[PDB]
């Protein structure tokens, strides 16, 4: 957030409403555009000018301005709404530039809670040959998305070789993670366990797979 | 290509029986001979006002500016009319009383960055009321001057 | 259904040059505006420069960090715009957008020269400025396990491990297998090389007979991978 500044983030409750807000010294003298933006995926110009929707453009978003202010109202938020959104105006009073904000992240509080599917898989036979090791732990169909990840050889907690991803959000506005443990072979060959536990919202699964 | 062509024959008065469209042909007749927009650029402008209503109420000088698409025109130009005795547009803003205009700012403008100049200007110049009645009282070479002046910025 | 195809990312040396380019179809591309936009790994839009029309000259403007170093230029008779960019730096990395462009000017209480929005988005191409030389996956075979999954259907896959830069494709018996596969975001691991895995659920009762084999594609490295998923 340059010349445009926004929220980092907000979040809002299903049903009720949001206004985002953008801000520069150029908004007093131009309007702004928004754009919404989701991981993967291209953006959408939700609005412009002083009253401008897009056909297509569900009539709960609405812009408006005042002062050196921009602001973007959702009018009783959707699930498919949580995303990023993207201001855009001038860099500067009568300039031929343009310029985006830094963007806000819109968490939509939407479904309950779901919890987790763990699928643990053990070192291939091909990976052993090539002297490396890789348990792979796949986490997904969770809400909220959050998630702590803890590896376990036998009984005792594991440090290193893990590698955790950020939630990423799915087709079906429930989230995925995988981690990573890597490890020699002589490791996987040393312990009689390894496990993965995974934690959301207060409730655990482990799963545990062995050298066999 | 940034310049806008405004000379001396860009200014004219108008006869007092003239319809809207008698005005739109006579500004765009010396655009047209000058090769500055396409050669049935009256009949596009024309046909865009009855859709899309140039007419300001602005007091104590009714305005008008008729135009038509960016591609029609083929260089920058702008022509103006001074109306004898208002002729009615139709209101820009949707306002169901006519406009009795008495100044008409043809526009034949093909680059975005002169579009919003002219229109800024415009807006303006237009609240400008010693200005706007100048405009009535003026020949054309003064009106030409006053405008070349005012204009000569970008 | 306005078509923005952007093509030509990939791995360049800080230094480098690189040509990106955008394919249009339906609209008119001869009088569109066209603006190229950037998101930098896990940051924000980034305008980056914008041609005109013929009624403009066709002029160009680019945002200051980018200007003299990079171009902007368009084949009409072909609809593709593109974009030079030369001595690219790290921060030139990117996700590269092209975006058909508007104009609008409020005649009461605009401002020249009014405001410009983008109505209309390709999917990006991505760029990764970078001393690290490419490196293609391994790829690995994940058995088949019904552990987590629901009553005669199991889980398989495979581990795309240790590749650079993103992006990489899977597919499953060459496209024919679509349905229940879901392929994981990468991890980016503390080596900087990516890993993800891509897994499949399929009736149990299909092991025997049914071959699977994953297509991997990184595209960088100029590497394709079959491999053959197994029972374990
Ligand atoms: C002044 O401080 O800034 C605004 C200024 C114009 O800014 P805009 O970007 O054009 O729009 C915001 C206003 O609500 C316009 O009606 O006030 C209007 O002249």
């Amino acid at each position: 957030s340059y010349e445009l500044t926004q929220e980092t983030g907000v979040s809002v409750a299903l049903g009720r409403t949001v206004t985002i807000t953008c801000r520069g010294d150029s908004l007093r003298s131009h309007y702004a555009s928004w754009y919404q933006k989701k991981p993967g995926q291209a953006p959408i110009l939700l609005f412009y000018g002083k009253n401008n929707r897009p056909s297509g453009v569900p009539d709960r978003f609405s812009g408006s301005a005042s002062g050196n202010r921009a602001s973007l109202t959702i009018s009783g938020a959707q699930a498919e709404d949580d995303a990023e959104y993207y201001c855009s105006s001038r860099d500067k009073s009568g300039s031929r530039l343009s310029v985006f904000g830094g963007g806000t992240k819109l968490t939509v509080l939407s479904q309950p809670k779901a919890a987790p599917s763990v699928t643990l898989f053990p070192p291939s036979s091909e990976e052993l040959q090539a002297n490396k090791a890789t348990l792979v732990c796949l986490i997904s169909d969770f809400y909220p998305g959050a998630v702590t990840v803890a590896w376990k050889a036998d009984s005792s907690p594991v440090k290193a070789g893990v590698e955790t991803t950020t939630p990423s959000k799915q087709s079906n506005n429930k989230y995925a993670a995988s981690s990573y443990l890597s490890l020699t072979p002589e490791q996987w060959k040393s312990h009689r366990s390894y496990s993965c536990q995974v934690t959301h919202e207060g409730s655990t699964v482990e799963k545990t797979v062995a050298p066999t | 290509m940034q310049g806008i062509h405004f000379r001396r024959h860009y200014v004219r008065h108008l006869p007092k029986e003239v319809s809207q469209n008698d005005i739109i042909k006579a500004l765009a007749s010396p655009l047209i001979n000058d090769g500055m927009v396409v050669s049935d650029f009256a009949d596009h402008v024309i046909t865009r006002e009855q859709n899309f209503p140039t007419g300001l109420p602005v007091e104590p000088v009714g305005v008008a500016i008729p135009h038509t698409d960016s591609k029609y025109v083929r260089q920058n130009a702008i022509s103006v009319g001074i109306l004898a005795e208002p002729v009615n547009f139709e209101d820009a803003g949707g306002e169901p009383d006519p406009v009795p205009v008495r100044v008409v700012f043809m526009l034949a403008l093909g680059n975005w960055f002169d579009i919003t100049n002219v229109l800024w200007w415009i807006k303006a110049v237009i609240q400008d009321e010693d200005f706007m009645q100048q405009l009535l009282v003026m020949n054309d070479d003064e009106i030409y001057q006053s405008i070349y002046t005012r204009i000569s910025e970008l | 259904e306005v078509q923005l195809v952007e093509s030509g990312g990939g791995l360049v040396k800080p230094g480098g040059s690189l040509r990106l380019s955008c394919s249009a179809s339906g609209f008119d591309f001869d009088n569109a505006w066209m603006t190229w936009v950037r998101q930098p790994p896990g940051k924000g839009l980034e305008w980056v420069g914008r041609i005109t029309g013929p009624g403009e000259g066709w002029s160009v403007d680019y945002a200051a960090p980018v200007e003299g170093r990079f171009t902007i230029s368009r084949l009409n008779s072909i609809n593709f715009l593109y974009l030079e960019m030369n001595n690219l730096r790290m921060e030139d990395s990117g996700l590269y957008f092209c975006a058909r462009t508007g104009k609008y000017y409020d005649f009461w209480s605009g401002y020249p020269p009014g405001e410009e929005y983008f109505q209309d988005w390709g999917r990006g191409t991505l760029v990764t400025v970078s001393s690290a030389s490419t490196k293609g996956p391994s790829v690995f075979p994940l058995a088949p396990s019904s552990k987590s999954t629901s009553g005669g259907t199991a889980a398989l896959g495979c581990l795309v491990k240790d590749y650079f830069p993103e992006p990489v494709t899977v597919s499953w018996n060459s496209g024919a297998l679509t349905s229940g596969v879901h392929t994981f975001p990468a991890v980016l691991q503390s080596s900087g090389l990516y890993s993800l895995s891509s897994v499949v659920t399929v009736p149990s009762s299909s092991l025997g007979t049914q071959t699977y084999i994953c297509n991997v594609n990184h595209k960088p490295s100029n590497t394709k991978v079959d491999k053959r998923v197994e029972p374990k």
